[PDB]
C-alpha cells in the first residue's frame, strides 16, 4: 500500500507530506528496511503466496524505478 | 605638479618597491618651518590653516604612495602605520585648535551675572539661556559637533560612488509574487503579505522574501553612514531616488517649535518638531528596553533614548561612546535642572533616584572609560594616541608630565621626529598662550629635538 | 543499546560522556569510568535518522547540535548535567547534512551544510538571541559538507611564527553537487565570490581540513562519491595557491574522510571495509602504518 | 548481514571519525590489526570496554551493528622506561630550560660529550642485563659510531701535546676500525660456534674475512703456529702472506679469468686486493667478501683493501663504484644497510638509482657524508626508523637532529621538527609522560599557538585530584623549569568549574586573577555563600585582595556592587574593634560617615531572585539596625 | 624575502643547497674538461627529486619551452631587434600553449576518473569527447545541421582546436559525414594545411558569411570557431572572461599574426606591444584579481616574450627572488639578458622607443643589491 501510495499520490492519508524537492529524483529513504522485509520473507518460503508476494513486490519496485528514472530525466531536462 | 601624478601613475602599475616616504619626510621638515617662520603665534588662525593645507596635501601624497601597491611587505606596512599616525596627529591638531578657539571665547565671559530666571514657552530659550550659565555642555557639544564633522569628512566621496548602484524600483519580487497568486492562484505557498507598504509585514508580524530583507539591511547601512557623518541633504536625495523615504519621515519627531515669530511679515520658522518630546522619548526608551530587531535600528534607539545598559554593547568606537555618555549626561543634566524647578509629575525619561539624585561631572567620563570592562577599550586606552588625545581634553599636567616622565625613561621606543616636532609646537604655542611646565622638562624636550634634527 | 544501526558517536574533551546519535530514535550518553559504562542521559526530539553531530567547548558554553532527516536543526545546551531546549529551526529545501562549530581561536559560529541551494550560517553572540548569514545563487544542485578552517595554521599566512597575531575572521571550503568547490572568506562585512574552482561534474562527499599545531602547511583531503580524492596543499603567505593533485583514487563509494584532532592521521572510510591511516612521515611523504576492518 | 548486491542508494549505513585525546570511533572490529580470539567485543576504550549490543544474537533477518571506541597504542613497555627515561634525562640536563620573551623558548645547546656517555651507558647495561635485545646494541655501536665521528678524539692528551692531521686521520681510521671489529665480532663467534675443525677452504673463505684474535687462536690450530697468525690480526702495514696474497689478486683482476665450479675452495685471492670493479656481461664475482655480511665486508675494506693513505670519503667512493650499475656492466657486491636489528634493508649491491625506489639507504653513508659537508640533500634522506624495526621511538634519532641543530648544520625546514615535534607528543602522552612533552615542544618557535598547546595539555593532564606525585611534578615545574604559573591557575579553575567544587573554584579564579568572569562569579556567588555560611574569614581576605586600585579602575559595577560589602565589613569590623575597646570617638565617628554614607546605595542595589531577595532584606534589616544604634549613639549622653 | 648567506654554517634552504651542489659538479666537470649534458636538466630533476611539486612543475614548464629549436641570441636588445626569432618564439609560445591545455585536459580527466558521467576514454578523440561531455554534455543553443552520437559538433571542433590535436579534429571531420554542412573539405584543408591555405576566395567568402549571419547566434562555441576559421577581426569574446584567459589569449595569438599570411589585410592583425600593454595595463597585478595566483601570470608573461616583465614578477613576491635570480642565471647560461650599467637606478630601465614588457634589464644594479644583500656565507656557494 505505501508503494502504491507513493507511485500514485495518496501519501497525506499516510502522513508523508509533499516528497523531497531535489534536482536529481533518486532513492533517498532507507534500504535498510526493504532489506529486512526481504529476508523476512525469504526466511519463511514454504508457500506459494510468499513467492508470490515477492514477484509482485519485484514488478513494482521495477515499475517504481522507470517512474524515478523518468522523473530524473525530465527534472534534468530543465 | 604632473610629476606626482605620473609618477604615481608609473609605480601604480610597475613591479619596483620604491619607498619614497624617506624622502617625503625629509622635505616636510624645510616647508614647515617656512610655514611657522611666515605665520607666527599672532595669526594663530590662518597658521593653522596653511598647517591644515599643507598636512592634507602630505596625507594624500603618502596616502598615494600606500595605495600604489599591496601593503604586504614591512616597509609599505610601516609606511601605512606613519600614514594613519599623521591622520591621528592631524585631527589632535584639529582638537587642540578647537580647544584654543573655546578657551578664547570663554576668556572674554568668564564671570557673568544672573538676574532672570522666570521660563516662558519653547524650552529652546531655556536651552539658550542655560548655555550662557554653564561651560560644561558647551564644550560637550562642541566635542559633539567636532566629531560629527571627523565623521563627515571621513565618510568621503561616499555620496558620488553610491550613484555607481543606486536603484529605483523596489518590491518587484513581492510585486511579481502576488501578481501570479492573483492571476493563478499559485506561486505564493508561505507566509504571504497583504499590503505592499514597508510597515505592513513588520505589522503583521510575518516576512517575505530573504533577497528583500538583504536589499534593506544594505539601504539601512547606507542611511546610518549616511545620518552618522551628520548629513540630511544627501540622506533624503537617496530616499528620494530609491524610494524608502519612510525612515526620514520618521526621523524628525524629537524637535522642537522655534519660537520667534511675532509678526505677519516673518516668515514661518516655528513649524518643525512637536510639544510631545516627553512622550516621543519614553516611547524610545521603552523601545530600547524591548530592543529585539537588528544592530542599526538598536543603536539609533539608543542614542535617541539614552539607555546605558543597552548602550554599553551598543557603542562600537571610542568616538561613538563618549559621544553618547556625554550625550546622556547633558540631557540627564538638562531635564533634572528643567523639571525639579519647575515640574516634576511625568517622568520623561525612566530615570531612578540614583540617576536623578546625582550631578555628573567631567571626571567621570575618564572614570568609565577606565573602568571599560572590555578587552578592545582597556588595550586602546593604553597607547599612545588615545592617552594624548585624553590629556589634551583633560588640560591636566600632573599625570601628564608623569606620563611624560615614563616615556622619557622608556626611550625613543615610540616616539619619532614628526611626534617630537608636533609636540614641541604645541608646548611652544602652550607657553606662549598661558602657564608653562618644568625647566626639566622643558630642557629634555630641547635637547631630544635638537638631537633628532642633528640626527 | 543501539539496536539499529549508529551513525556517529562522538566523545567528550575530558573522555567522560559519549554521544551516540544513530536511527533507533534514541540518544543514549553513558559514562567512562573503571572501563565501565552507565547511562546517564537519554535525549529524544529528533523526526528521522539523526546524522552528523559536533562538540564544543566549555569555556565558551556547553552547547550541542544534532541533524536529522526532517529538515530541522536541534540544538539543545547543558546545564546541572541536564541538556534542556535552546534553538529549534525547521524548514528547508532538503535535509540539513553536515554541521560543525568554528575552532576556539574564533568563537561559536556554527555551519550548516545541506543540498537546498543556499547556504544559511548561524552565528551566536551575547547570551540569548543569535545572527542568520543567508547567501544564495551559490549553489545551483545545493551543497554538501562545510570544513571549518582556523587562523592558527601557518601554512595559510607567513606571519605566525614571528611575534605576529594573525587576523582572527572566519574562513572555511565547500564542495557541493554543483560541480563546483569553493572558498569562503568573511571579508567586506559579508560573504560573497572568494575562489571557484571546477574539478568534477556529479556530486562530492566530504572534506578535511588539516588542523595543524605546529606544521606550517595547510591542506585539504576531500571525498566525492565515485571515489574521487583532492589533496590541496598551500604554503604560501596572504593568497593560497590550492593545488587540485591526487593521491589515492578508489571506484567505490568513498564516504568521510577526517584528519586528526593535531592533523596527524587521516581517516578515510568507504566502502571497502578497511580505513586507511595515513600520515606524514620524515621524508614529507605519506605513508600508512595502521587499518582497520568495518 | 546485508551482502547482496544494490543498484542506487544515498545516505549511509555506518560512519567513523576521530575524537579528542587521540581517539578512533569506527565502525566494525578489528581484524587488520589483531589476530588472536581474546579481542574486546563492543570497547569504549583501551582494556576492556564492553557496550550493550543485544543485536549480536538477533541476526538472520537483521544485519548486526557494532562500534568501537579506541586509542591508538601500540607494543607494550614494560623495563623499557627506565632506558626511554635516562636519555631524556639527560638531554633535559644538557639543553636549556629558561624562557625567551612572552612565550617559553627553549634553546638548543651543542652537546657532543654526550654520546660517549651514552655509550657507555648502554654498555653498563647490556652488561647488567642479560636480557640485552638487537635494538640495544644497534644504538651501541650507532652512539659508538657518532662518538668516532663527532664526539672526542682523544684529543689535547698527556699535558699540552697534540697530535698533526695525518695523526688525528690515522686516529680516526683505526677507531673506524675497532668499531667495524666490534660490530662484526658478534657475527665472527656465532660463524666460531656453529662451525671450527672441520672443513678447509671452506672454511679459510670466512675465516680470512674473520681473522682477529678468538678467531685466530682457531685459525693457528688449523694451520700450525701462531706467530703468523698474530702477525696478520694487525693492519696498517703488518702483511705478510695477506700481501703476497694481494700481489696475486692484483693481477687477478687485471687479467680476463672468471669462474668455474665451486666457488668457496680455489677463489682463495677474492678478499683483500680488490681492484676497482669492472664487470661485463660473463660470471664474474670477486672483491671484498663477496656476498656475506656488509659489516664485515666494510670492515675489510677499510683494512686490507685500500692502502691507508686514502680517506673515509675515497673509501666511501670507491665502495659506490663497487655496488653501482654504473661501472660498466652488472654488480655482485654489497650494500650496506641500515641495521635495526640483524641487517634490516632491502638487498644486497644496489645503485642509489635502483634504491631511490624504496629501498632505505644506509646511515653510517649519510653519517659520513654530514660529517664531510652539508651541502647535499636531505629531504628525500634521512630514514625515520631509529635503528628499529619499527618506526616508533625517536629517542636518539631526535637527539643528533637537536645536536646538529645546535651545532647548525641542517636546513630551513620546520615541517620536519614539527612532525617530528609531534610524533614524540604523542609517543610520550601514550607512555605517560607530560613535562618531557613539554620540554620537547617548547623547543620551537611558535607564540600564541604553542601557548593554547600547552594550556589545552596542562588542562588535560593537571586537574584538581592530583596526586603527590604530580604535585611534586608541578613543583619540580616551576622551580628547576620555566612555566608561568597563571595557565596552571587557570586550567585549575577551568577543571573546577567543571566539577563543582565552589571554594576550590573561587581559589583558582581569584589565583588567576582575571576581569568580566572573576567579577561577575564574585558578584553573583561569593558574598551571598559568605553570608549564608558564617565565611567572614574568606570574605574579608578576598576583600582585602581585591580592594587593589587598579582592579577597580579596570573593571566596571565593581564601586557599585563590592563596595557595599567593603563598607558593610569595614563598619561590622570598627564596630566590634569599638565594643572590645569600650569608648571611641575617634572610631564611632569614622563609622556614622561611612554608615550614613552606605545609606544610599540602597536603590542601586537590587534583587535578581529568591536568593537576592533574601539577600537584600537581610541587609535592610542590618542597615536599619546599625541606623537605629548611630541614630541613638549621636544623642549626648550628657 | 630571499635565501641570504647565513653567516657561517646554519641552514639554508634546500633548493639553494641543491643547485649550488649541482652547480659544484658542474664546475668540477669543467675543471676535467669533458663536455657537460646541461644544467637545466640537473635542474628539472633536482627540482622532481625534491619535495616541492608547484616550482617544480613551472621548472619543468620553463625547460620544455626553452628546448625549442632556436638560435642562441646575445642580448635582449639583439633578441628584440631580430624579428625571425620573434616570430618563431611565438610560434613555439602558441604550440606550448595548446599543449599546456592539453595537459590541463588531461589533469582534468584524471581528477574526474573513468565512472562518473562518461570519464576519459584512452585515444585523443575519445579524451576530448569526455572533456565536453564532462564540461557541457547537454545540447547548446544554436545548433546546426546534426550531432556526433549526441553531443555538440561546434563545442567538440571548438575543444579539439583549443588542445591542438590536429588528428583528432581529422578524425572528428571524418565522422561528420551528413551531420555537418559543405565545410567539410574546408575543414580539413584548414588542419592539414600548418600555413592555413584554404583558397583565398574561400577565405573571403567565409569571412563574408560570418559578418553577415554569424553575428548573433547563442552558440558562442560556434561562433569563435566560425570567427577563427573566417579570419574576422583581432579579438572576439562571447564567454571566456570568466578566471580562464588561456583561451581568450589562444584565440587573440590564432587571430592575430605578425606576417601576412593567407586573407591577411588590415584591422585583422596587431602587435606584440599591443598584447603586451593590454597584459601590463588589463591584465596585470590588482587589476583582474590574478595576484592569488601569480604561476599563470607568469607563464602568460614569459609566453608573450615578456622576459623581464616575468622576471621582475618573481622578484616581486615573498620568497621567489632565489628562483627569480635562478631562471636570471640559467638564462645568463642560455645566453640572454642584455647587460646594463647602473648601480643605483632600479632594476627595470628602458630607452625612448622601447615598449613595455621587454626593458633593459640593470645587471649591473642585479649583481649589486645581490651582493649587498648577503653576509660572510659558506664557500660554496
Amino acid at each position: 500500500e505505501y508503494v502504491d501510495a507513493l507511485l500514485g499520490k495518496g501519501h497525506q492519508y499516510f502522513g508523508i507530506q509533499a516528497p523531497l524537492s531535489a534536482t536529481s529524483q533518486l532513492v533517498w529513504f532507507p534500504y535498510s528496511a526493504i532489506d529486512h522485509l526481504r529476508l523476512a520473507l525469504g526466511e519463511n518460503e514454504n508457500n506459494q503466496h510468499n513467492q508470490a508476494i515477492l514477484g509482485k513486490l519485484q514488478r513494482k519496485m521495477d515499475e517504481y524505478f522507470q517512474k524515478l528514472k523518468k522523473a530524473t530525466d525530465d527534472y534534468k531536462k530543465i | 605638479s604632473p610629476s606626482f601624478t605620473e609618477d604615481i601613475t608609473l609605480s601604480a602599475v610597475m613591479l619596483q618597491e620604491e619607498d619614497p616616504g624617506e624622502a617625503a619626510t625629509m622635505s616636510m621638515y624645510p616647508d614647515f618651518l617656512k610655514s611657522f617662520l611666515e605665520h607666527p603665534s599672532s595669526a594663530v588662525f590662518e597658521l593653522i590653516e596653511q598647517y591644515e593645507a599643507t598636512c592634507n596635501t602630505q596625507i594624500t601624497l603618502l596616502k598615494k604612495i600606500v595605495k600604489r601597491v599591496t601593503p604586504g611587505q614591512q616597509k609599505f606596512s610601516k609606511t601605512a602605520s606613519i600614514l594613519w599616525l599623521l591622520q591621528q596627529e592631524m585631527v589632535t591638531w584639529r582638537l587642540i585648535a578647537a580647544l584654543y578657539r573655546d578657551r578664547i571665547q570663554s576668556a572674554l565671559e568668564e564671570e557673568n551675572m544672573f538676574e532672570i530666571a522666570a521660563p516662558n514657552a519653547s524650552e529652546k530659550t531655556i536651552v539658550d539661556k542655560l548655555f550662557q550659565r554653564d561651560t560644561l555642555v558647551r564644550q560637550s557639544q562642541l566635542v559633539v559637533d567636532w566629531l560629527e564633522s571627523i565623521a563627515k569628512d571621513e565618510v568621503g566621496d561616499f555620496s558620488d560612488n553610491i550613484e555607481y548602484y543606486a536603484k529605483s524600483v523596489y518590491w518587484e519580487n513581492t510585486l511579481h509574487t502576488l501578481k501570479q497568486r492573483s492571476m493563478l492562484s499559485l506561486g505564493s505557498s508561505r507566509p504571504l503579505v497583504s499590503e505592499l507598504d514597508p510597515d505592513a509585514p513588520i505589522r503583521q508580524k510575518l516576512p517575505l522574501d530573504d533577497l528583500d530583507r538583504e536589499d534593506d539591511i544594505r539601504l539601512l547601512k547606507y542611511l546610518f553612514t549616511l545620518i552618522r557623518a551628520g548629513m540630511t541633504d544627501e540622506a533624503q536625495r537617496l530616499c528620494k531616488r530609491c524610494g524608502q523615504a519612510w525612515r526620514a519621515a520618521t526621523l524628525e519627531g524629537w524637535k522642537l517649535y522655534h519660537d520667534a515669530n511675532i509678526n505677519g511679515g516673518t516668515e514661518l520658522q516655528a513649524v518643525e518638531g512637536n510639544p510631545y518630546r516627553c512622550v516621543w522619548k519614553t516611547c524610545c526608551w521603552r523601545m530600547a528596553e524591548d530592543e529585539q530587531f537588528n544592530k542599526y535600528e538598536r543603536a539609533i534607539y539608543a542614542t535617541l533614548s539614552g539607555n546605558l545598559k543597552q548602550l554599553l554593547p551598543v557603542c562600537e568606537s571610542w568616538e561613538d561612546t563618549v559621544w553618547a555618555h556625554f550625550k546622556v549626561m547633558v540631557d540627564s543634566l538638562v531635564e533634572q535642572e528643567i523639571r525639579a524647578s519647575i515640574i516634576s509629575f511625568n517622568e520623561a525619561n525612566e530615570l531612578p533616584r540614583e540617576y536623578l539624585e546625582a550631578n555628573w561631572t567631567l571626571d567621570s567620563v575618564f572614570e568609565e572609560l577606565q573602568a571599560t570592562d572590555k578587552k578592545r577599550v582597556l588595550e586602546e586606552n593604553r597607547e599612545h594616541y588615545h592617552i594624548i588625545q585624553k590629556f589634551v581634553i583633560l588640560a591636566d599636567v600632573d599625570g601628564l608630565m608623569d606620563e611624560f616622565s615614563e616615556w622619557l625613561s622608556n626611550g625613543k621606543n615610540l616616539l619619532l621626529g614628526h611626534l617630537l616636532r608636533f609636540m614641541t609646537h604645541l608646548l611652544l604655542f602652550f607657553r606662549t598662550l598661558g602657564l608653562q611646565a618644568k625647566e626639566e622638562v622643558s630642557v629634555e624636550v630641547l635637547k631630544t629635538y635638537i638631537q633628532r634634527l642633528i640626527n | 543499546s543501539h539496536e539499529d544501526m549508529i551513525h556517529d558517536a562522538q566523545m567528550d574533551y575530558y573522555g567522560i560522556r559519549l554521544a551516540t546519535c544513530s536511527s533507533d530514535r534514541s540518544v543514549k550518553i553513558f559514562d567512562v569510568k573503571n572501563g565501565g559504562q552507565i547511562l546517564i542521559a537519554d535525549l529524544r526530539g529528533h523526526d528521522g535518522p539523526v546524522w552528523q553531530v559536533a562538540w564544543a567547548h566549555p569555556m565558551y558554553g556547553n552547547i550541542l547540535a544534532s541533524c536529522s532527516y526532517d529538515r530541522k536543526v536541534i540544538i539543545w545546551k547543558e546545564e546541572n548535567g541536564t541538556w534542556e531546549k535552546t534553538y529549534e529551526y525547521t524548514g528547508h529545501d532538503s535535509s540539513v547534512n553536515s554541521v560543525c562549530w568554528a575552532p576556539h581561536d574564533f568563537g561559536l559560529v556554527l555551519a550548516c551544510g545541506s543540498s537546498d541551494g543556499a547556504i544559511s550560517i548561524l552565528t551566536f553572540t551575547g547570551d540569548g538571541p543569535w545572527e542568520v548569514k543567508k547567501i544564495s545563487n551559490a549553489h545551483t544542485i545545493g551543497c554538501n559538507a562545510v570544513s571549518w578552517a582556523p587562523s592558527v595554521i601557518p601554512g595559510s599566512l607567513v606571519d605566525q611564527p614571528s611575534s605576529q597575531k594573525p587576523n582572527y575572521i572566519k574562513r572555511f571550503v565547500s564542495g557541493g553537487c554543483d560541480n563546483l568547490v569553493k572558498i569562503w572568506r568573511e571579508e567586506d562585512g559579508q560573504w560573497k565570490e572568494d575562489q571557484k574552482l571546477e574539478a568534477h561534474s556529479d556530486w562530492v562527499r566530504d572534506v578535511a581540513w588539516a588542523p595543524s599545531i605546529g606544521l606550517p602547511t595547510s591542506t585539504i583531503a576531500s571525498c566525492s562519491q565515485d571515489g574521487r580524492v583532492y589533496i590541496w596543499t598551500s604554503d604560501d603567505a596572504a593568497t593560497n595557491c590550492w593545488t587540485p593533485k591526487l593521491l589515492h583514487k578508489f571506484n567505490d563509494v568513498v564516504w568521510h574522510v577526517s584528519w586528526s584532532i593535531t592533523a596527524n592521521i587521516l581517516a578515510v572510510s568507504g566502502g571497502d571495509n578497511k580505513v586507511t591511516l595515513w600520515k606524514e612521515s620524515v621524508d614529507g611523504q605519506w605513508a600508512c602504518i595502521s587499518d582497520v576492518n568495518k | 548481514t546485508l551482502m547482496i548486491d544494490m543498484g542506487l542508494f544515498m545516505g549511509r549505513s555506518f560512519r567513523v571519525g576521530w575524537g579528542p585525546n587521540w581517539t578512533l570511533v569506527h565502525n566494525g572490529d578489528k581484524l587488520s590489526e589483531r589476530l588472536n580470539a581474546e579481542e574486546d567485543r563492543d570497547m569504549d576504550t583501551i582494556d576492556y570496554g564492553f557496550l550493550p549490543k543485544p543485536t549480536s544474537a538477533k541476526s538472520l533477518t537483521e544485519s548486526p551493528f557494532k562500534v568501537h571506541v579506541e586509542k591508538l597504542s601500540l607494543e607494550q613497555k614494560t623495563k623499557d622506561l627506565q632506558s626511554y627515561l635516562l636519555p631524556l634525562e639527560i638531554e633535559l640536563k644538557n639543553s636549556t630550560v629558561d624562557k625567551s620573551g612572552p612565550c617559553p623558548h627553549f634553546r638548543p645547546n651543542p652537546g657532543v660529550t654526550a654520546i660517549h656517555d651514552y655509550a657507555g651507558w648502554v654498555r653498563n647495561f647490556s652488561s647488567e642485563a642479560a636480557e640485552v635485545e638487537a635494538v640495544v646494541k644497534q644504538w651501541g655501536l650507532t652512539w659508538t659510531l657518532c662518538e668516532s665521528l663527532w664526539g672526542q678524539l682523544k684529543e689535547l692528551e698527556a699535558s699540552l701535546d697534540e697530535p698533526n692531521e695525518y695523526v688525528k686521520n690515522l686516529e680516526r681510521r683505526k677507531a673506524f676500525s675497532h668499531w667495524l671489529a666490534q660490530t662484526a665480532q658478534e657475527r665472527i663467534e656465532e660463524e666460531v660456534s656453529l662451525y671450527g675443525p672441520e672443513r678447509h677452504i671452506e672454511a679459510v673463505f670466512s675465516y680470512l674475512t674473520g681473522g682477529r684474535i678468538s678467531d685466530a687462536c682457531r685459525l693457528a690450530q688449523k694451520s700450525g703456529d701462531h706467530r703468523l697468525s698474530l702477525l696478520l690480526s694487525q693492519m696498517v702495514g703488518s702483511q705478510e702472506v695477506r700481501d703476497l696474497i694481494t700481489l696475486q689478486l692484483v693481477d687477478w683482476n687485471k687479467l680476463q679469468v672468471d669462474h668455474y665450479i665451486q666457488e668457496e675452495r680455489l677463489r682463495v685471492f677474492c678478499l683483500l686486493s680488490g681492484t676497482p670493479v669492472w664487470r661485463s656481461s660473463d660470471n664474474r664475482s670477486i672483491n671484498v667478501c663477496s656476498q656475506l655480511d656488509w659489516k664485515r665486508t666494510l670492515g675489510i675494506h677499510l683494512w686490507y683493501m685500500l692502502p691507508p693513505t686514502a680517506t673515509v670519503a675515497q673509501a666511501l667512493h670507491m665502495y659506490e663504484q663497487a655496488f653501482q650499475e654504473q661501472e660498466g656492466g652488472e654488480p655482485y657486491a654489497c650494500y650496506p644497510l641500515p641495521p635495526y636489528l640483524e641487517d634490516c634493508g632491502f638487498s644486497f649491491g644496489d645503485d642509489p638509482s635502483a634504491k631511490f625506489i624504496s629501498l632505505q639507504r644506509d646511515v653510517c653513508v649519510h653519517l659520513l657524508k654530514l660529517y664531510s659537508e652539508r651541502q647535499y640533500d636531505l629531504c628525500q634522506l634521512l630514514d625515520p626508523s631509529s635503528a628499529t624495526p619499527d618506526p616508533l621511538d625517536y629517542r636518539l634519532s631526535w637527539h643528533m637532529w637537536m645536536v646538529l641543530q645546535a651545532l647548525n648544520y641542517t636546513h630551513l625546514s620546520g615541517h620536519r621538527q614539527g612532525m617530528l615535534h609531534a610524533s614524540y607528543a604523542a609517543q610520550l602522552e601514550n607512555v605517560g609522560l607530560w613535562e618531557w612533552a613539554i620540554f620537547v615542544l617548547l623547543h620551537i618557535q611558535d607564540p600564541h599557538v604553542r601557548e593554547a598547546a600547552v594550556r589545552e595539555l596542562l588542562n588535560r593532564h593537571c586537574v584538581v585530584h592530583d596526586s603527590p606525585e604530580s604535585l611534586a611534578k608541578e613543583n619540580f615545574l616551576i622551580q628547576r623549569l620555566c612555566l608561568p604559573a597563571q595557565w596552571i591557575h587557570k586550567a585549575k579553575a577551568v577543571r573546577s568549574r567543571r566539577d563543582g567544587d565552589k571554594h576550590k573554584e573561587a581559589l583558582y579564579l581569584l589565583k588567576s586573577h582575571q576581569w568580566n568572569q572573576c567579577h561577575k562569579l564574585v558578584t553573583r556567588h561569593l558574598a551571598a555563600d559568605a553570608v549564608i555560611n558564617e565565611n567572614y574569614r574568606y570574605l574579608r581576605g578576598f576583600l582585602g585582595e581585591l580592594a587593589r586600585p587598579e582592579h577597580c579602575k579596570h573593571i566596571q559595577d565593581w564601586e557599585t556592587a563590592g563596595k557595599v560589602y567593603l563598607d558593610y565589613i569595614s563598619v561590622i569590623e570598627m564596630l566590634n574593634q569599638i565594643r572590645q575597646d569600650e569608648c571611641s570617638g575617634g572610631e564611632l565617628e569614622k563609622l556614622h560617615t561611612k554608615v550614613m554614607s552606605l545609606c544610599k546605595w540602597v536603590e542601586l542595589i537590587q534583587c535578581y531572585s529568591a536568593k537576592g531577595r533574601l539577600a537584600q532584606s537581610e541587609m535592610a534589616k542590618r542597615v536599619a539596625n546599625i541606623l537605629r544604634v548611630v541614630l541613638s549613639l549621636q544623642q549626648p549622653p550628657e | 624575502i630571499s635565501e641570504s648567506g647565513a653567516p657561517g654554517r646554519s641552514s639554508l634552504d634546500n633548493v639553494e643547497m641543491a643547485y649550488a651542489r649541482q652547480m659544484y659538479m658542474y664546475n668540477e666537470k669543467v675543471v676535467s674538461g669533458h663536455l657537460q649534458p646541461s644544467l637545466v636538466d640537473l635542474c628539472t630533476e633536482a627540482a622532481e627529486r625534491l619535495d616541492d611539486k608547484n616550482v617544480s612543475d613551472l621548472w619543468v614548464m620553463v625547460k620544455q619551452m626553452t628546448d625549442v629549436p632556436l638560435i642562441p641570441a646575445s642580448d635582449t636588445l639583439k633578441s628584440r631587434c631580430s624579428g625571425q626569432m620573434q616570430m618563431a618564439f611565438v610560434r613555439q609560445a602558441l604550440n606550448y600553449l595548446e599543449q599546456s591545455y592539453k595537459n590541463y585536459t588531461l589533469i582534468s580527466v584524471f581528477a574526474n576518473l573513468q565512472q562518473a558521467q562518461l570519464g576519459g576514454v584512452p585515444g585523443t578523440y575519445n579524451l576530448v569527447r569526455s572533456f565536453l561531455n564532462i564540461r557541457l554534455p547537454t545540447p547548446i543553443p544554436g545548433l546546426q545541421d546534426g550531432e556526433i552520437e549526441g553531443y555538440p559538433v561546434w563545442a567538440l571542433i571548438y575543444y579539439c582546436m583549443r588542445c591542438g590535436d590536429l588528428m583528432a579534429a581529422q578524425q572528428v571531420v571524418n565522422r561528420a559525414q551528413h551531420q555537418l554542412g559543405d565545410f567539410k573539405n574546408c575543414f580539413q584543408e584548414y588542419i592539414h594545411n600548418k600555413d592555413r591555405r584554404l583558397s583565398p576566395t574561400t577565405e573571403n567568402k567565409l569571412r563574408l558569411h560570418y559578418r553577415r549571419a554569424v553575428r548573433a547566434s547563442t552558440d558562442p562555441y560556434k561562433r569563435a570557431v566560425y570567427c577563427i576559421i573566417g579570419r574576422c577581426d583581432v579579438s572576439d569574446n562571447h564567454s571566456e572572461v570568466a578566471d580562464k584567459t588561456e583561451d581568450y589569449l589562444w584565440l587573440k595569438l590564432s587571430q592575430v599574426c605578425f606576417e601576412d599570411e593567407a586573407n591577411s589585410s588590415p584591422q585583422d592583425r596587431l602587435t606584440l606591444p599591443q598584447f603586451q600593454k593590454q597584459l601590463f595595463e588589463d591584465y596585470g597585478e590588482s587589476h583582474f584579481a590574478v595576484n592569488q595566483q601569480p604561476y599563470l601570470y607568469f607563464q602568460v608573461l614569459f609566453l608573450t616574450a615578456q622576459f623581464e616583465a616575468a622576471i621582475a614578477f618573481l622578484f616581486r613576491l615573498e620568497r621567489t627572488r632565489c628562483h627569480a635570480v635562478h631562471v636570471a642565471l640559467a638564462l645568463f647560461e642560455l645566453k640572454l639578458l642584455l647587460k646594463s650599467t647602473g648601480q643605483s637606478a632600479q632594476l627595470l630601465s628602458q630607452e625612448p622607443g622601447e615598449p613595455q614588457g621587454v626593458r633593459r634589464l640593470n645587471f649591473i644594479r642585479l649583481l649589486m643589491l645581490y651582493t649587498r644583500k648577503f653576509e660572510p656565507t659558506d664557500p660554496r656557494e
